[PDB]
């Protein structure tokens, strides 16, 4: 019984961990998406305007 | 080694266990799920 009791109480904290775990993994997810789309637009906008001022 | 008869010995222990038994299922459910509850939130 001792045994089955710590099972479930293991099952159950395993599972906010877990839970815990997710929601941080997305957390960076989202934050790596963000730094991406910025990096895309500001570098094509950086060569354009080197690209720019040597075409000028 | 054999068993003793008697109604004075263990009617007093019929209603104690009773009273124990209800109210302790009552109190300890309550308790107990309270936990369980605590743990699956």
């Amino acid at each position: 019984l001792g045994d089955f009791m710590d099972k479930r109480d293991a099952s159950i904290k395993e599972q906010l961990s877990g839970v815990k775990d997710t929601s941080s993994e997305v957390k960076q997810l989202e934050e790596q998406a963000n730094a991406v789309m910025r990096a895309a637009r500001a570098e094509i906008s950086a060569a354009l305007n080197k690209m720019k001022k040597e075409t000028q | 080694f054999n068993t003793d008869i008697l109604a004075t010995n263990l009617i007093n222990l019929s209603v104690v266990l009773g009273v124990l038994i209800f109210f302790g299922k009552g109190v300890l459910s309550d308790l107990l799920d309270n936990r369980k509850q605590r743990i699956l939130n």
